[PDB]
C-alpha cells in the first residue's frame, strides 16, 4: 500500500467521512494499485457510518435533455452560499427545473425512509414535442462526494441512449441505513418541495377534523414533496405533543345529549312565555361557559420542546404571540396586538407564511430527535412563487430572515417581483431567457428596485403607453430641441407641474435646464 | 477615446521577448509569478493616466484586480507594443463568461460579438478607431442631451481620414466602432446624463465666477474620466466658449 | 427603495455621510470607495455623483 | 352588532341596501332591509318579460382560488 493510503487512513481516523468513502472506492476498485479486499472496505464503511455529524446535502448540478420546453440546460447551483433565485419570465420555464429536481428527489426521499426502490419517471405529457430522448440528471453532492443519478424515458417505437442509471443514490441510501442502526439519533437529510398550491391553506376542513403514532424519524418524509403545506399534520402534531401533560369531557357529552333532547325543544316551543324557565336556561348557559372556561384553563399553562418550534413562527409574522387552541369547539387562537382571535380568520399571506414555516419546522424537529438546536438541520427546501401573497415590506425581508432561521438549508426558489430579488448577491440569481441560461449583471445585492426591474426583468420604469408618459417624453424632447419656450413647452409644463407637483426629481431637473437655457439668451442679445 | 501617448519601450518586456520569441500572453503573465506582468500593467496604465481605453471609467488606484489588459487585434501580436491596452472590467469578473449580453461595455462585449459574429479577420485596424492613432483633438462623437447616447458627427468625419482609409468611409468606421464597442449601454448613458446634471447644477446661480471655476477644473489639470463628454459639453455650450475666449469677464 | 438592513446598503450610507462631511479623503474614504466600486460596478448613478462631488470639493480646498 | 350597507347605481338613480346581524343574546338593534334590490330585480325582470333580449348586468368575483 502506498503512503497515500496510510495518510488517508490517518485522516479518516480523525473524523473524516470523505477519506473513509475515498478508501471505500479505492478498495472497491484497483485504484492506486491497492489489492481488492472487501473486508477492509466493510471496516471503512463501518468507520464512515460513525462519521455523519453533518454534510449539508445539496443538489449541485442539473442536466436536462428534451424535458418540458428546454433542450440542454446544464446549470450549476451554488455550493458555498445556501441560496439561488431562479428569476426567468412568465412562460420561460422556472417551474421546469424545480419539477425536475422534485422528480429526482422523490427517489432520494424513498431511499431514505422506505424500503425497496420506488420513484416517478417522465410521463407522456412531459416529453418535448418533436423528439423522444428525455433525461433528467441531477448530480447530488454530500460532504466531498458526488452521486450521479439519471432519470430517463424512451418511446416504444424508438430506442435512444437514455439508459437510466440510479447508480449513485443506492450508495447514499446504504450508508444512511448503516449509520442509522448504531445510534438512533442521526441528522437525516430534509426533503420538501412546495408548489403554489399552498394558497388553499389553513381552513375549517383541517381543524374541525381533529376529533397514537409516536412521531418516528421516518415520518416527516411522508407527504413532503407534494406541493402543499398541510396544516392538518401540524395540528395533529400540536395536539399529540400537548396532550402529554376526562370527567369534564364526559360531562360535556352528557350535557350535550340532555340539552338537545326533542322533549326539551317541544316544551320550549309550547310555552314561549317561560321567563321562569328562561332563568334556568340562562343558568345552564352560564354553566356551559364556566365548564368550557375551566377546560380551556386546564390548557394555557405550560408547554414543552414545542416552544423552540413556536419561536420560529413568531419571527416571520411580527406582532403575533400566544398560539394555543381551544378545548371548546375546536379552533386555533393567536394574539395580534392584544386582540385574541382565531387562526381561521387570519390574512391570506399571514396564513401562507404561518403554514409554510410551521410545516418546515415540524419536519426539521421530527428528523432531528435529540439536539440542543433542532431547528438548524441539513436538507433541501424548494419554494415556488415565493411572492404569491406578500406585501413588498415582507418581500425584501422574507429571504434574509429565512436564511437566518434555517441555516443549513438550500432554498432554490422562483420569484416574480424585484423587491424579493434584490437581497441576494448577483452571482447566485439565475435568469432563464427564451432558450438559454444567463447570469445577472453585477450590482444586485443592494441596488435600487428600479435598476433591478430595468436590467433584470426588461421592463421600463415608466409605462410606455400612458398619455402622461408620452407627454413627458415630448416635453423632454422639446426642452433640448433648442425651443425651450415655444408655447408648447409652456403648455406641457403647465400640465405636468400641476399633475406631478412642483417637487419631483424628474421635472425639477428639467426646469433647472430650462432656467439655464433662459439665462443663456441674456448675454447673446448684444451679439 | 481620449487618446494616449505611447511612451518609450521598457526593458523587461524586451528581456522576456528575447528568451521566447514565440510566446503567448498567458506565458508572459504566468512567468516569474507575474512580477513582470504587473510591472508592464503599471507601465501601460501610468502611460494612460488610469483611465479606461474605450469606456473612460475611473480605474482603481490601489487595487490592481479591477484592471484588465487586452489587445486591439484578437490574441507575434502577443508581444508587440502597438497592441497592448488597458480596459475596464466590462461588468464581468463576477461570473466567467455566462453573462447576459446588451449590458457589457468595454471588451467582454467585444469578444462576445466576435464569437457570435464569426469574424475570421481579427485585425480590427482599419475597421474601428484605434486610440493610439487618434489625433489630440477630435470632434467625432456627439451625444443628444435626452438619452446621452454618443453619435457620430458627419461634418467632422467627412473632413478627416483615419487608419489609412479614404475619408468618405470614416463615418462608417465610427459607426462600426460604436456598434462593436457598445458605447451606448444603460450605465454609461446614465453616467453621461449625471455629468450633464452636475454641469447644469452649478449654472442655476448664473455666477460666472463659479462657472469659470468649473471650466478651469475641467479643461485644465490631469484628464478625468469621461473626458470626451466634458469636451463635448464645453464646446457645445455657447457661454462656455465665450468665457474661454475672453468675451465675458467678471 | 434600497434594502433597509443590508451590509452593502449600510456601506453606501456610511460612504455618503462621510462624503458630505469630515473625512473626505482619509482612512476609510478610499477603502469604502474601492469596496463599493468592486460591487454595483464602477459606473452607476450614485457613485459617479459622489465621486464628482468629492472631486469638486477637494479641488475647492 | 354588525351592519353592511351598499348603494347600487343605475343611470344616476340609486338603490339602497343594508344587511345586519345581532348575537342571539340581545334584542336585535339592526333589522335587515332590501328595499332597492327588489326594485332593481323587478325592473330587470319586467324588461325581460316584454323583450327576451334585454341586456343584464354581470355579477362575479374571482378569489385567489383561481390559481388551480
Ligand atoms: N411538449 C412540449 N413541447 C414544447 N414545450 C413544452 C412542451 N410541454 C410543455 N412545454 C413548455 O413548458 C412551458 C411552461 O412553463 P413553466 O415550466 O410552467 O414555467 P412558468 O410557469 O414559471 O412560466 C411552456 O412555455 C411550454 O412551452
Amino acid at each position: 500500500l502506498p503512503s497515500r493510503i496510510t495518510k488517508l487512513i490517518k485522516k479518516s481516523e480523525s473524523g473524516d467521512f470523505a477519506s473513509s468513502y475515498q478508501l471505500y472506492k479505492v478498495f472497491g476498485s484497483k485504484e492506486y494499485g491497492v489489492e481488492p479486499d472487501e473486508k477492509m472496505s466493510d471496516y471503512f464503511k463501518e468507520l464512515s457510518a460513525k462519521q455523519l455529524e453533518g454534510g449539508q446535502l445539496r443538489v449541485a448540478d442539473i442536466h436536462l435533455e428534451n424535458y418540458k420546453g428546454f433542450e440542454s440546460l446544464i446549470m450549476d447551483f451554488s455550493m458555498k452560499k445556501n441560496s439561488t433565485i431562479l428569476v426567468g419570465n412568465n412562460g420561460c420555464g422556472k417551474s421546469t427545473i424545480l419539477d425536475a429536481i422534485q422528480k429526482g428527489l422523490t427517489h432520494l426521499s424513498s431511499r431514505l425512509s422506505t424500503r425497496s426502490h420506488n420513484g416517478d419517471g417522465i410521463e407522456k405529457h412531459e416529453l418535448r414535442k418533436g423528439q423522444n430522448y428525455a433525461s433528467i440528471a441531477i448530480n447530488y453532492d454530500y460532504m466531498g462526494i458526488r452521486f450521479p443519478m439519471i432519470i430517463a424515458t424512451t418511446e416504444p417505437g424508438y430506442e435512444d441512449r437514455a439508459k437510466s442509471n440510479y447508480s449513485g443514490i443506492n450508495e447514499l441510501g446504504s450508508i444512511f441505513k448503516t449509520a442509522h442502526s448504531i445510534n438512533p439519533n442521526v441528522s437525516f437529510p430534509l426533503i420538501a418541495m412546495y408548489t403554489v398550491e399552498r394558497a388553499n391553506d389553513v381552513s375549517t376542513r383541517d381543524i374541525e377534523n381533529s376529533e397514537a403514532q409516536i412521531w418516528d424519524k421516518f415520518k416527516a418524509y411522508n407527504k413532503s414533496l407534494t406541493g402543499k403545506a398541510d396544516f392538518k399534520l401540524f395540528f395533529r402534531w400540536f395536539k399529540e405533543l400537548i396532550e402529554i401533560e376526562t370527567a369534564l369531557r364526559a360531562e360535556i357529552r352528557a350535557k350535550e345529549k340532555d340539552l338537545d333532547n326533542p322533549l326539551l325543544k317541544a316544551l320550549l316551543a309550547e310555552n314561549k312565555n317561560s321567563e321562569t324557565t328562561k332563568k334556568l336556561l340562562e343558568d345552564h348557559q352560564n354553566s356551559l361557559k364556566v365548564l368550557k372556561e375551566k377546560l380551556n384553563s386546564y390548557y394555557s399553562v405550560n408547554s414543552k420542546t414545542l416552544h423552540t418550534v413556536e419561536d420560529a413562527m413568531y419571527s416571520f409574522l411580527p406582532g403575533f404571540s400566544n398560539l394555543k387552541l381551544q378545548r371548546a369547539p375546536l379552533d386555533l387562537i393567536v394574539d395580534k396586538n392584544n386582540v385574541s382571535l382565531s387562526v381561521l380568520q387570519l390574512s391570506q399571506g399571514e396564513k401562507t407564511i404561518l403554514a409554510l414555516i410551521a410545516d418546515i419546522a415540524r419536519r426539521l424537529t421530527l428528523l432531528n430527535p435529540n439536539s440542543v438546536n433542532p431547528l438548524d438541520g441539513t436538507g433541501i427546501v424548494l419554494i415556488d412563487e415565493i411572492d404569491l401573497h406578500l406585501h413588498p415590506s415582507w418581500q425584501q425581508n422574507i429571504i434574509p430572515r429565512l436564511e437566518k432561521t434555517f441555516k443549513n438549508i438550500q432554498f432554490i426558489v422562483t420569484t416574480h417581483s424585484p423587491q424579493v430579488c434584490h437581497t441576494i448577491d448577483s452571482q447566485n440569481i439565475w435568469l432563464l431567457k427564451n432558450g438559454q441560461k444567463f447570469k445577472a449583471p453585477k450590482g444586485v445585492r443592494g441596488a435600487i428596485s428600479s435598476w433591478v426591474l430595468e436590467n433584470l426583468f426588461e421592463v421600463a420604469q415608466r409605462p410606455p403607453e400612458d398619455k402622461y408618459t408620452k407627454l413627458l417624453q415630448e416635453y423632454k424632447n422639446l426642452v433640448f430641441s433648442e425651443k425651450y419656450a415655444s408655447e408648447d413647452a409652456r403648455k406641457l409644463g403647465a400640465t405636468l407641474s400641476q399633475h406631478f407637483g412642483p417637487d419631483d426629481e424628474t421635472l425639477v431637473e428639467l426646469k433647472l435646464e430650462i432656467e439655464k437655457r433662459i439665462w443663456e439668451d441674456d448675454f447673446e442679445k448684444d451679439q | 477615446l481620449k487618446r494616449i501617448n505611447k511612451t518609450a519601450e521598457d526593458q523587461f518586456l524586451i528581456n522576456f521577448k528575447a528568451q521566447n520569441p514565440n510566446g503567448t500572453w498567458d506565458e508572459f503573465r504566468n512567468h516569474e509569478q507575474g512580477i513582470l506582468y504587473k510591472r508592464l500593467k503599471q507601465h501601460i496604465c501610468n502611460d494612460q493616466m488610469y483611465l479606461c481605453a474605450y469606456c473612460e471609467i475611473d480605474l482603481d488606484r490601489e487595487n490592481e484586480h479591477e484592471i484588465k489588459v487586452e489587445h486591439f487585434k484578437s490574441k507575434n501580436w502577443h508581444l508587440e507594443w502597438s497592441n497592448l491596452l488597458a480596459v475596464c472590467l466590462g461588468g464581468t469578473n463576477t461570473g466567467d463568461d455566462f453573462e447576459l449580453p446588451a449590458n457589457l461595455s468595454c471588451d467582454s462585449y467585444k469578444s462576445h460579438y466576435e464569437d457570435k459574429n464569426k469574424i475570421n479577420d481579427k485585425d480590427w485596424t482599419g475597421k474601428i478607431l484605434l486610440p493610439l492613432t487618434l489625433p489630440d483633438a477630435h470632434n467625432f462623437f456627439t451625444f443628444e442631451k435626452v438619452t446621452g447616447k454618443l453619435l457620430p458627427n458627419e461634418s467632422y468625419c467627412n473632413t478627416i481620414s483615419i487608419d489609412g482609409k479614404p475619408a468618405a468611409e470614416t463615418l462608417s468606421i465610427v459607426t462600426k466602432t460604436i456598434e462593436v464597442l457598445n458605447l451606448n449601454c444603460s450605465r454609461l448613458n446614465n453616467a453621461r446624463r449625471k455629468l450633464l446634471f452636475h454641469f447644469n447644477n452649478c449654472a442655476r446661480e448664473r455666477n460666472l465666477r463659479k462657472l469659470h471655476n468649473l471650466l478651469l477644473q475641467w479643461n485644465q489639470g490631469e484628464p478625468k474620466f469621461f473626458q470626451t463628454t466634458r469636451d463635448i459639453i464645453i464646446r457645445d455650450d455657447r457661454i462656455c466658449q465665450g468665457l474661454l475666449n475672453g468675451t465675458i469677464r467678471y
